């Protein structure tokens, strides 16, 4: 470290191309051999190798696939303080911005230019897997976010997943309150954008593996929330409104996060969550901020559209989040005789306050194809003759509700013969009924086909609305066999009881 | 087509908000306004510029139209047609029950 003048016919423009790297090799064996001393308050000769290195990825005369073996050598940097700081991300920003495809993979695959890219962005989540930066999360999370799924959402997926847990408590702290301040900000731009940050990167940094008590970004956004939601709606232009409702949805989101997968103690006990909500020490026993969400959450899907047509799919979400919520809230509280009833299900639509009207589509039709096993049918012949004589997504259990909808109904059998209260009545009333819309049946037909298993004791009473819905004729298609398929599968599969022969219309039914 | 294309890439370029891509985007009208100026084609120059103006005056643009006014992108600028020798002075004159469960947490 101490000749770096004698070669500079290596690292200069006119330079055949290998020498430099030969620069970069030399570079990563002398960086890799001492120790971490090359990186901080000018030890060495350090300005006059960070020009090396900056140069080096900096110019515009070398090729793609060869500033990958440069940018490989990113975690001996970036842990130093500020200053250049700005120059290294400048020159990564020009290199963004002039060689990658322009907003998300527009080309054909195999091409010249794919190969390099997918080399380019492998190297640099080779080196955010390791170092893990605050700063490098940010140059990527805006090249992806311009649109769903990049070609390789995965890989960003397991290396945030491979990220999150880490230790060092005091820098996930750091990339979360980066992500949620890079989403927070005013910054104009769409609402896909403004969206996709904390539907995908805050939600598996959340999601995989942080800690069980990272109560601080807990304790940053208390009072960061609910004064976003606490609002009022002003229906001018649709470019607030939509980021209005993006933003309250996306709180709806990290709340329900952080609620799900934090213990009863530090959310609802005596603890500093409800004295982080209010003013230090204060005799409330636990439930400050809970009423405080559950009543406007209550209010956002409780919430008749009699005479709004400006952007209704959004709200349809927003509807949807906002049920999520509810139901991750009853889980992570007290969990007492019947909340869920009446907390979930009482609609009173005398002043039009219905539930499932404004969060089902009712527009689209859902395809259900003929099947393009025999064993599972050779054993219910053979069992069903000794008697007498996870979920699969295809259209319908991708609807952002099935999942938390089963989990709360498991809950409630391994939890607690007339009936049972509302959350089966009302939907026997709402499904044995020939009036209730075509969606919002398939929606609880396909429910009860995926918790079979716990209303099979009340079968003498789940006989007729299936049997209906198999037989007469609304269903679509062919007369849909992909649903009676399984309907009457399970119909016959829970025989012994149910008793199918003893009433008229259940005997012309069948 | 590729006009077209040209077009899309630049209203995303100026929807998104990264300081590089205002100069990236004045970079690709001053070369489709070449390029609409020696190709004769200036039905296309003319309407494109008073549809993209009626753009940036319902959408802010705000620091991409500050650097527009320090640059200057405008209509035909000579006689509403392809030939003749007028500077930019047409630039210059346009531009000077439930209730209870609540508590029972």
């Amino acid at each position: 470290l101490q000749h770096w003048k004698k070669c500079d016919s290596w690292w200069a423009k006119d330079s055949p191309l290998e020498t430099k790297m030969a620069v970069l090799a030399l570079l990563a064996k002398i960086l890799q051999i001492d120790s971490s001393v090359s990186f901080n308050t000018s030890h060495g000769s350090f300005p006059e190798v960070f020009t090396t290195y900056i140069s080096l990825l900096a110019d515009t005369k070398l090729d793609l696939h060869l500033k990958g073996q440069a940018v490989t050598l990113l975690p001996f940097f970036t842990s130093l303080t500020g200053g250049s700081l700005e120059e290294l991300r400048r020159v990564l920003e020009q290199l963004i911005v002039a060689h990658f495809p322009m907003q998300s993979r527009e080309f054909p695959p195999g091409t010249p230019r794919f190969n390099n890219y997918v080399d380019c962005m492998k190297k640099f989540l080779d080196a955010l897997e390791l170092s893990q930066s605050p700063m490098l999360l940010e140059l990527m999370t805006e090249v992806l976010c311009r649109e769903q799924q990049h070609v390789m959402e995965e890989l960003f997926q397991s290396s945030f997943r491979r990220i999150a847990r880490r230790g060092s408590c005091v820098t996930q702290v750091g990339l979360l309150e980066s992500v949620y301040e890079m989403f927070r900000k005013d910054d104009p731009r769409l609402s896909f954008t403004r969206q996709s940050f904390v539907d995908r990167s805050l939600l598996t940094l959340l999601w995989h593996c942080s800690l069980d008590a990272l109560r601080e970004f807990f304790s940053t956004i208390v009072v960061d929330a609910i004064d976003v939601l606490k609002s009022r709606f002003t229906k001018l232009n649709e470019s607030t409104f939509d980021t209005q409702i993006t933003k309250k949805m996306g709180y709806y989101k990290i709340l329900d996060v952080m609620y799900s997968r934090l213990p009863k103690d530090d959310v609802h006990a005596k603890e500093s969550k409800i004295n982080q909500v209010f003013h230090g020490s204060c005799i409330t026993e636990g439930n400050e901020l809970t009423k405080t969400l559950i009543k406007l959450c209550y209010d956002a899907f409780t919430e008749n559209m009699a005479g709004e047509n400006q952007l209704l799919e959004r709200r349809r979400l927003y509807h949807c989040a906002a049920y999520n919520c509810a139901i991750s809230v009853i889980c992570c509280v007290f969990n007492e005789l019947k909340f869920y009833q009446g907390f979930l299900f009482s609609e009173k639509p005398e002043k039009n306050l219905l539930i499932f009207e404004n969060l089902i589509d009712l527009k689209r039709r859902y395809n259900f194809p003929v099947e393009v096993r025999k064993k599972k049918y050779i054993e219910i012949r053979k069992e069903a003759r000794e008697a007498a004589n996870e979920l699969e997504m295809d259209e319908l259990n991708r609807h952002e509700c099935m999942a938390p909808l089963t989990a709360l109904v498991k809950h409630m059998h391994r939890s607690l013969p007339r009936d049972l209260p509302s959350w089966m009545k009302f939907l026997h009333g709402k499904l044995g009924n020939p009036i209730v819309p075509l969606n919002i049946r398939l929606f609880l037909a396909k429910l009860v086909i995926n918790t079979e298993e716990v209303f099979r004791p009340y079968a003498k009473h789940w006989l007729s609305p299936l049997l209906q819905l198999a037989a007469s004729e609304n269903n679509g298609g062919e007369g849909i066999h992909y649903m009676v398929v399984e309907i009457v599968a399970t119909i016959l599969s829970w025989t012994g009881l149910a008793t199918p022969t003893g009433v008229p219309k259940d005997e012309v039914l069948a | 087509e590729a006009s077209n294309q040209l077009i899309n890439h630049i209203e995303q370029f100026l929807d998104t908000n990264e300081t590089p891509y205002f100069m990236k985007s004045i970079d690709c009208i001053r070369a489709f306004r070449e390029e609409a100026i020696k190709f004769s084609e200036e039905q296309r120059f003319n309407n494109f510029l008073k549809a993209l103006q009626e753009k940036v005056e319902i959408k802010q643009l705000n620091h991409f139209w500050e650097i527009v006014v320090q640059d200057g992108i405008t209509l035909i600028t000579k006689e509403e047609a392809s030939g003749s020798s007028v500077t930019a002075e047409e630039a210059k004159k346009f531009l000077a029950d439930v209730d209870d469960l609540l508590d029972m947490i």
